[PDB]
């Protein structure tokens, strides 16, 4: 009885599917990909987990290192498969959306509506889920969905800029290609969410600044309508530099003297033309004759 | 600095003496500290003290 | 239909992974067709966990000293191995006799001195060492597992050749291993397309897919995993008796 | 107690699945909606209840099982020492009889 | 003076210059602070799309002694979201999940519990077994199963080293060769395996798909020394082009002419309708052990 | 980031006329190893090599009791059955006699 | 359930028997619209339910019945699954002539 | 004994969470309202318990 027990929790677990998925990285050389994945019973059970694909060897992952299924609970119940991860502030997020009907009060015949609402919650540090930020994201969804969500696949993308602690989040209607964001192109739409749980809807200048992002987006295949999901990465203008380097300290000769303090607080990045320019500013360290005991 | 002389102090009590003198040395270690490959210029972990 | 595994005769061979994929099935006018997809089974030369298949399937596998390969030919094996004595117990040196080329292939695991001088001597009396009839030196000192190609047709004094010595040193008779030799067989290696065939049998009727005609490929001729897999084969079942 | 155990976790799927139908509306016409808006919530604080409960269960009777086991090792002690003392006595008769 | 290198520039900026505030000339503490320094990194060597840049802090004295080196890399990562490069998920039909990278393809999901239930109908000395253990799983997508023989290990021939290599060929875009499978050669016997080779509508470039290997003081990657394959749309399957030597041959570009048969493998075949057993090395790897 | 071989060029030859090895830097600590060759490695570079040493350690520590765990006479044996000889281990018997 | 591959005569073995289990997943069946089916080798059961909706937007306020079909699956533990649910509203109105 | 304790524990957060959710008024058209006055003291209440 014992053992049939734990086939049932083992059935429940291998059943899973994988539904989104986030690499943290600029680039696919290193990093960890965070999978979310669902379960076949018709519950909102969702479990999440992540594999360092730095150790790909020709194509082969030894298998420690993936990382076991852990189980989400903190109450999310996405529109269809619209939730993915994403890591900003350093921890995993998980961002969805959720479809309501409402209608609009003082109508005599009463119209209803879809409202739909972008959740974002974080993986706290005992192991439990926060209570979700939620914003309203019902007029960019009808935008690039021209007032046709039943017929066409709302898709949700959400990347991070670290250099300026930051979360974009794209709503886009799935396709076969995409164009440049911004002005022409209804089809995406973008918010900006900020460490605080802030949000700024992008605007056409801003929106063209992460044009070359639409190549993680969701696409159908040309062969067949076939949905090939893609991954959601970092974010990065051309090169990915940190932002600050604590150097450390040193000891000189015959324990006299001791170099302490050397740190770089700001380190910045220009990529104008294909020169990259970098900048170390207000590097400092301080010398003091001083024997460590 | 409180946190980690409490932990010290239960696993002293229970007597796991390897993860009390791990959980000591975040405070203080005669030998000193390993930070970036090379033995730390300070004495006390601790700032504060 | 997983068909499952099986174990040959005098446990030298094993056919396994005997599978068939896809059977599919066409009920047309009154005539059941049922067809078999893909119809694969692996033939190995393997013993079922004893000194046969640690010592003789490795001594026929040795390369020949000619021409490599080794197989399909005829052999002459022993039906029970044991060691009988001398210095220690090393992987005991035992002989295998090719009756087609004329080879003494011997098999050890361990050797005692690379210093000391060592051969294999075929005797009927073991601590006699003028009373041989097979006499051959290791080419290198510190090799086991060598082949040595005979020449003559001494098959009926290689079975009056029991035991079998690998010290053979003339400091003395200086045995350090030697094994015995109890019973004797006679295999052959060859095998035949006509041979390797898939016979089904529905009510009445009865159809053999032979390997020369319904085959898809060839697996590479040697004494390892020899995969065949055959071509889909198409069974007329439609005389089948029914009962209930 | 194992079966209380099993009977705590075993409503916690239904819990989730009443949170999933509590969330569409239940009233039409002129005067829309009716949706419970913290039902998922509310089904998640419940399986969270139930799991602590189970625990508590298994807790409890795995905590019995030992208390009996460490009760039969005593058993066992209180035997041995019977069993010595017979043998004692046995060697006692030996010498009151020389 | 702090000295910065990037790829093969080199800056050194000295307190007589580049400072911004000299400290006051004590024994106790003196603090140098720098203006903004500019470094060209324009030459840096980029390998996987990260290059370094290393930062040396120093100070010495006039009789030599050093008064402070502290040394730090930089690491500068380049952003490549070029359509090749980036991992998607693809779900088949049969209900197999797979991430593509390139044009390696890994499982992500498992389909063993849906045949678990027929087994478990019996008792669970049916479910333990090794004919469970030995259930095959459906392909990654769209390719086919070739069979590997390679020889038993000749000093001669292949090397001082029993390795071997094998690599894919004109797939995606790239004509050169990429590592698909290795090894090590056995000294008794011939190696055997099935790769899985992957495709898709237009993947293979030229003459098809190559798979070749190599020991090291040989590479059997001329014309006609790798195995070729290619999907015949007449017959829908593929078909391996060098089976043999031939005067004219069917090929992804039609016919050619002087076709040449493999070298390095002793034997190469495509196995029809074979689906590889479950996979302990995979990422349900820990659930089948834990089961078995 | 970097190539084992190229930093092994970089700091080669070792004193005696041989290309330096990673068996040969087993040895020493990172904190000696930058002293060391303060004047031809960079940090990242030093890092790495340092990194490269231990797992070249850690896989030759494997690989001995990978060899010995076959090699050993107590498992000679009813479990000898399922025991196969690999080619690295009849290369380390040919290299290190018995 | 019961096997009648023991069948002889029309005589059934008391043991062929099996014993009444209880389905334990909130189950509310319309009349007797409830059976049970076995697909992917383990029990499933299969009903419809019948609600009373009403369409939104209408100034006179029509009520019509929305038929859903339910189906649960047996679990290896013997607890019931949460059940999918499908609209089968035009089928049943058109079968039943509305 | 001690993830009990964390389970009850962990939902506190769902607690106050739901009472929040609870508050905003679910009916509409001509007839609008629907919120529940006492959500946020339940959930307070029930974070107690």
């Amino acid at each position: 009885d014992a053992f049939k027990t734990y086939l049932t929790r083992f059935e429940t677990v291998a059943d899973l599917k994988v539904v989104s998925a986030y690499h943290d990285n600029v680039n696919s050389n290193t990093g960890l990909t965070w999978f979310v994945g669902q379960t076949r019973e018709n519950l909102p059970e969702y479990y999440w987990r992540n594999v360092d694909i730095s150790r790909m060897q020709a194509g082969e992952l030894a298998a420690n290192a993936w990382k076991e299924w852990t189980k989400i609970d903190t109450a999310v119940n996405p529109y269809k498969d619209a939730i993915r991860p994403v890591i900003f502030r350093e921890r995993l997020h998980l961002i969805w959306v959720e479809k309501e009907e409402v209608a609009k009060n003082g109508t005599d015949p009463v119209e209803t509506y879809d409202r739909f609402t972008l959740k974002l919650a974080f993986l706290r540090h005992d192991g439990s889920w926060s209570a979700p930020w939620s914003y309203d994201i019902t007029t960019q969804v009808e935008a690039v969905t021209d007032k046709k969500p039943d017929t066409e696949r709302l898709a949700l993308a959400a990347s991070g800029f670290q250099g300026e602690d930051t979360l974009l989040v794209f709503v886009y209607k799935t396709g076969k290609s995409y164009s440049d964001f911004g002005g022409s192109n209804k089809n995406v739409a973008g918010m900006t969410i900020y460490g605080d749980g802030s949000f700024k809807k992008m605007e056409n200048t801003a929106l063209s600044r992460y044009s070359q992002l639409k190549n993680t987006f969701d696409i159908i295949h040309t062969q067949g309508n076939d949905l090939v999901r893609k991954a959601s990465y970092r974010f990065a203008q051309d090169f990915e530099v940190p932002a600050s380097l604590n150097m450390g300290s040193a000891i000189g000769d015959d324990s006299l003297t001791v170099m302490e303090n050397g740190n770089i607080p700001q380190i910045t990045s220009k990529y104008s033309s294909d020169n990259l320019a970098i900048t170390l500013h207000n590097a400092a360290f301080t010398v003091r004759y001083d024997g460590s005991g | 600095y409180y946190t980690p002389m409490m932990c010290f102090q239960r696993l002293l009590q229970e007597k796991q003496f390897d993860e009390a003198t791990q959980w000591i040395n975040y405070v203080y270690n005669p030998a000193g500290y390993i930070v970036n490959g090379e033995i730390a210029p300070w004495i006390w972990n601790c700032r504060p003290l | 239909l997983n068909m499952g595994s099986a174990i040959g005769d005098d446990s030298l061979t094993v056919m396994e992974n005997g599978n068939i994929p896809q059977i599919t099935s066409k009920y047309s006018s009154d005539n059941l067709a049922i067809t078999l997809h893909n119809a694969a089974f692996t033939v190995r030369y393997d013993g079922s966990g004893n000194v046969i298949r640690n010592k003789q399937i490795s001594a026929m596998k040795l390369t020949g000293v000619d021409g490599k390969s080794q197989y399909g030919n005829a052999f002459i094996i022993a039906n029970t191995v044991k060691h009988y004595g001398g210095y220690s117990d090393l992987g005991g040196p035992i002989t295998v006799y090719n009756k087609t080329k004329n080879y003494i292939a011997s098999v050890q695991g361990h050797l005692m001195n690379a210093d000391y001088t060592r051969r294999l001597i075929l005797t009927p009396v073991e601590n006699n060492y003028y009373a041989r009839l097979f006499e051959f030196p290791f080419s290198p000192n510190t090799i086991l597992n060598t082949v040595f190609t005979v020449g003559s047709n001494k098959t009926s004094d290689f079975k009056k050749c029991s035991y079998a010595v690998d010290g053979n040193n003339s400091q003395g008779f200086q045995i350090f291993s030697s094994y015995q030799s109890s019973g004797w067989l006679d295999i052959d290696t060859g095998i035949n397309n006509t041979d390797i065939k898939i016979t089904v049998m529905a009510g009445s009727k009865t159809h053999t897919f032979t390997a020369s005609d319904h085959i898809a490929s060839l697996p590479a001729n040697s004494f390892d995993a020899m995969p065949y897999t055959f071509k889909p084969l198409e069974i007329d079942a439609s005389s089948l008796a029914f009962t209930n | 107690l194992d079966a209380a155990a099993g009977q705590s976790l075993a409503g916690q799927v239904l819990s989730i699945a009443e949170g999933v139908a509590d969330l569409v509306p239940n009233v039409f016409g002129l005067a829309c909606g009716g949706s419970r808006w913290g039902a998922a919530l509310r089904a998640s604080a419940s399986v969270m209840s139930l799991s602590a409960t189970a625990s508590q269960y298994s807790a409890d009777k795995i905590s019995r099982s030992e208390a009996y086991r460490r009760r039969r090792q005593e058993w066992e002690i209180q035997r041995d020492n019977a069993d010595g003392e017979v043998k004692q006595m046995d060697a006692q008769l030996e010498s009151l009889k020389i | 003076k702090i000295t910065v290198m990037a790829g093969s520039k080199t800056h050194t900026f000295t307190a007589s210059d580049h400072i911004a505030s000299l400290p006051a000339n004590s024994f106790d503490a003196m603090p140098y602070t720098f203006k903004p320094l500019e470094i060209d990194a324009s030459s840096l060597a980029f390998t996987n799309n990260i290059a370094p840049l290393d930062i040396v802090f120093e100070t010495k004295a006039k009789d030599g002694r050093v008064l402070g080196k502290i040394k730090q890399t930089l690491s500068v990562k380049r952003v490549n979201y070029n359509p090749e490069d980036i991992l998607f998920l693809r779900e088949t039909h049969s209900g197999a999940q797979y991430m593509q990278l390139g044009v390696y393809r890994i499982r992500l999901n498992t389909l063993l519990a849906s045949q678990l239930v027929s087994r478990a109908n019996t008792g669970i000395d049916t479910i333990l077994t090794m004919e469970t253990q030995r259930l095959p799983e459906p392909p990654l997508g769209e390719g086919f199963f070739a069979n590997f023989v390679l020889p038993k290990y000749d000093p001669a021939e292949h090397g001082d080293e029993r390795w071997f290599k094998i690599h894919i060929g004109n797939v995606g875009g790239n004509t050169g060769r990429q590592p698909y499978y290795s090894g090590m050669l056995s000294d008794t016997s011939e190696t055997s395996m099935t790769l899985f080779v992957p495709y898709a509508e237009g993947y293979y470039m030229h003459e098809g798909v190559r798979l070749g290997v190599g020991y090291q003081k040989i590479t059997y990657d001329n014309t006609w020394e790798s195995a070729f394959f290619y999907f015949d749309e007449t017959k829908q399957q593929f078909v391996l082009i060098n089976d043999a030597d031939h005067d004219s041959g069917m090929t992804q570009q039609g016919i050619v002419k002087n076709i040449k048969k493999y070298k390095g493998f002793l034997n190469v075949s495509i196995a029809t309708g074979y689906s590889a057993p479950m996979d302990f090395n995979s990422a349900s790897a820990l659930y089948y052990w834990e089961l078995f | 980031m970097y190539s084992t071989a190229v930093l092994l060029n970089k700091i080669s030859p070792t004193r005696d006329g041989q290309t330096m090895t990673l068996a040969d830097l087993q040895y020493l600590s990172f904190s000696e190893l930058r002293k060391i060759f303060d004047d031809q490695l960079s940090w990242g570079e030093a890092r790495h090599l340092y990194h490269e040493t231990i797992e070249q350690k850690k896989n030759n520590r494997l690989l001995e009791a990978r060899i010995f765990t076959r090699a050993n006479p107590q498992l000679s044996g009813a479990i000898r059955l399922g025991i196969e000889r690999d080619s690295v281990s009849r290369s380390y018997d040919e290299m290190f006699g018995a």
